[PDB]
RNA sequence: CUAAGCCGCCCGGUGGAUGGCUCGGCUCGGGGCGCCGACGAAGGGCGUGGCAAGCUGCGAUAAGCCCCG
RNA sequence: ACCGAUAGCGAACUAGUACCGUGAGGGAAAGCUGAAAAGCACCCCGGGAGGGGGGUGAAAAGAGCCUGAAACCGGGCGGCGAUAGGAGGGUGCGGCCCGAAAGGAAUGAGCCUCCCCGAAGGAAACCGCGGCGACGCGGGAGUACGAGGGGAGGGGACCGGGGUUGCACCGUCCGUCUUGAAACACGGGGCAGGGAGUUCGCGGCCGUGGCGAGGUUAAGGGGGUUAAGCCCCGUAGCCGC
RNA sequence: CGGCCGCCGAGACCCCGGCGCACGGACCGAUUGGUCCGUGAUCGGGUAGGCGGGCGUGCCGGUGGCGUAGAAGCCGGGCC
């Protein structure tokens, strides 16, 4: 995967990164992106941070079978995806710095665009009870963010 | 099943020509052969210079539907229209001292059919 | 396909007829505008051409 | 004229009301929704086959236009296909328009629509 | 400026249909040609390339050696 | 006048190969960059895989390489959205939204005003009378109105169509055996491809065409041809008389 | 319970315009076809089944064509 699904890119303003074959959940990949959503770029990473340290909780709203609530307001199901969680880091600092080297404020970068996808899934075979093998996988996820200088 | 008619343009021409005679002359005779013309393939009328021979007479005019072959002998002068001729019949109608004309001639011979004898 | 040896001749009697009617030779495409006269028939001194 | 115009407004009328024939159980099923077509339902139970009110209704010989205008392009006119400025030659500009054909490239369609406006033949789609 | 959720369009991922191509198949009247082996056959095992695993070809002269065109 | 990569031989390719069974034996999947590798020099980041710039190319067609559909998943956009019930639809219209082209339209749209004819059908005010009463009878009147069919003036950009949703009424899925299917009867997670009255021999019929008291050739032979096409003969035989 | 007076209510019945079918008639097209007129209160549901016409796909013999000024294929939309 190399495009992106931003419409109205604009290289003078704008600045992007993505990742590839990422070997993380999907589900979770997609529950952060959700949140990180709209967020300035500093935030986001304190974010991720608090998230990667356990401090703070990530929402579920779509995938949220037999999962516990968590305390305070608007918990609700909640989990800690480290893993997810710092891969989307490595993205966003990959990103600031292609801001950087463009020559944006880092200070003014919003994330405007952010998204997950599903990508290739490498097979597997796991064996059960009375001689039969079972399917045993691993999703793959893609990820794209594109951010913009704010006024 | 169906009745697909005639496949020989010509056969079909000579059908409309024949209605449209009848219509311009008021008489029946010529929508009659035109029917009996348009009947089926495997029931098309055939006729012998034999019963030509016993139905005839000297000097008079028939029409034949369909085909006219040679099987018999005739001894008539007789003009005799059909489709077709079989070579022996064409041949026994001329030796005979009449003529084997089409429907056609028939028709721009003697335009009302006055004293024309249809056989099947 | 069987095809009877008289209804084949009768066939190709109408077709050779057919050959010599100015409306189906234009009808079927071909250009006639110069051709002298349909049928066209030429000397014997054309089978003898080579090149 | 008189009698092309009603006709006209009548098969208006008739083909807006009309509605689309769709096979039973179309909108259920992508394999059917992404191929929109009729198919006439032949079931032992088939409500659609019953005619029952409440389901939608089946093509009838009576939804035809009329046959003075059946067939003709809403602006009146006779639709002729042309692909080329010889066929566009053969054409009636007070009773036919022409449809250039769809496979036929700008450069031709040039001289088509060059030779149309000089005949003063309307064209469809002029361009 | 509705949380979840449903439908429609656009973009993106997943997937490999469709269209086009074809050194491969299949079927044929006619035509050609039809045996090899104790002077050791067919079939097989193992070897053989500078880097060489499969296939193909060759046999300690081993992807080859000699002679006439 | 064969198929065109789920087709055609099982094998278009390192296929009777990989692999399965002690054995006899069984037996797959898998084609495509570009005209030319010109197959991405250099720069920033990352442990790396890779990412972003910048180059090549008519076009990334970037090797995970022709085209790139459907099902499925992520985002953006338009509509609905936490007091509301029916197989997820039908009829009619109302919100909100899209409306360049292919549909109508400035040679004039929605719309407003005025005049004429009018099928089936069809009032009331008002007046007179009958009935205990609901009410009815005669005049008004076959008048007003009426599907639709025509004409004139004003205004100047929308109507048709589409997505979603609201309301009123209606609507218990599809195929099947069965007397009877919504069925607590059977087959029904989704999408794409494949999939089921074919060939010969004999007999009965019909649609059409040739010849006709006759019809027709089989095996085969000759001419010509790139060729098995084309032309001519061939009365054995078969049926009818 | 015995009667009466109004009104509402179908695709039924009446009227207007349209389609097809059955039968008969007149015209044109060189094979099954096309146009128009007349009659229908005594034509218009439909399972098994019978008959007629038409739509679509691959290849062949002809005929007339399109295409790098962009074919097939694919997503959305307009018209018949």
């Amino acid at each position: 995967r190399f495009g992106y699904s931003f419409q109205n890119f604009d290289p003078k303003r704008m600045a992007r990164a993505s990742a590839r074959d990422l070997r993380i959940s999907p589900k979770l990949a997609v529950e952060v992106c959700r949140e990180l959503r709209g967020m300035m770029l500093n935030d986001a990473l304190r974010y991720l941070d608090d998230v990667i340290a356990l401090k703070r909780p990530v929402p579920l709203k779509r995938y949220n079978d037999s999962q516990g609530h968590k305390p305070g307001k608007g918990f609700g199901p909640g989990r800690y995806p480290v893993k997810v969680a710092k891969a989307i880091k490595k993205v966003l600092l990959n990103v600031k710095n292609n801001a950087v080297q463009k020559g944006l404020d880092p200070d003014k970068l919003k994330i405007i665009h952010i998204a997950a996808h599903k990508g290739p899934v490498l097979r597997g075979w796991y064996p059960r009870a009375f001689g039969r093998a079972t399917p045993f996988n691993e999703q793959t996820t893609h990820i794209e963010v594109v951010v913009e200088e704010i006024r | 099943m169906k009745r697909t008619g005639p496949t020989d343009p010509n056969l079909r021409r000579l059908i409309r020509y024949l209605r449209k005679k009848s219509n311009e002359y008021g008489v029946k005779i010529w929508k009659d052969v035109a029917w009996r013309l348009e009947r089926p393939r495997r029931q098309r009328a055939e006729v012998n210079v034999s019963k030509i021979n016993r139905y005839a007479n000297d000097g008079e005019m028939i029409v034949v539907p369909g085909s006219v072959l040679g099987a018999g002998k005739l001894e008539k002068k007789v003009i005799v229209a059909a489709w077709k001729f079989s070579e022996t019949a064409r041949r026994k109608i001329i030796e005979a001292g009449g003529e084997a004309i089409t429907i056609e001639e028939l028709i721009e011979r003697n335009p009302t059919g006055s004293g024309v004898r249809i056989m099947e | 396909e069987d095809i009877n040896k008289k209804e084949k001749r009768l066939a190709l009697m109408s077709a050779i007829a057919a050959t010599a009617n100015y409306d189906l030779v234009r009808a079927r495409g071909h250009i006639i505008d110069n051709v002298p006269q349909l049928p066209l028939i030429v000397v014997d001194d054309l089978q003898k051409v080579q090149k | 004229e008189k009698e092309f115009k009603r006709l006209l407004r009548v098969r208006a009328r008739l083909k807006r009301k009309k509605p689309r024939f769709l096979r039973q159980e179309w909108w259920r099923y992508p394999k059917f929704k992404n191929d929109p077509k009729w198919r006439r339902p032949k079931g032992i139970d088939s409500k659609m086959r019953l005619k029952l009110k409440g389901k939608p209704r089946s093509p009838s010989i009576g939804w035809s236009s009329p046959k003075l205008v059946r067939g003709l392009h809403p602006s009146g006119y006779e639709e002729v296909l042309v692909h080329n400025v010889k066929e566009l030659e053969a054409l009636d500009p007070k009773r036919q328009a022409a449809r250039i054909a769809h496979t036929v490239g700008k450069k031709k369609r040039i001289e088509i629509i060059k030779r149309a406006e000089e005949l003063g033949i309307k064209v469809l789609n002029p361009r």
